[PDB]
C-alpha cells in the first residue's frame, strides 16, 4: 500500500509551492 | 484525483498549477 501515501506527501509539497497565495484543495481519491 | 496521475507519471508545475484555488 505504501507508495501512493509517500507520493501524496510530495504531492502535497509541490502544490503548496506552486498555488502559493491561492492556497489548495488536496482530496486523495475521486 | 490527485494521486493517481500523478504518482503513476510525473507533474509539472504547470499541471499542479491548475489544482490551485
Ligand atoms: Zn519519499
Amino acid at each position: 500500500f505504501v507508495n501512493q501515501h509517500l507520493c501524496g506527501s510530495h504531492l502535497v509539497e509541490a502544490l503548496y509551492l506552486v498555488c502559493g497565495e491561492r492556497g489548495f484543495f488536496y482530496t486523495p481519491k475521486a | 484525483g490527485i494521486v493517481e496521475q500523478c504518482c503513476t507519471s510525473i507533474c509539472s508545475l504547470y499541471q499542479l498549477e491548475n489544482y490551485c484555488n
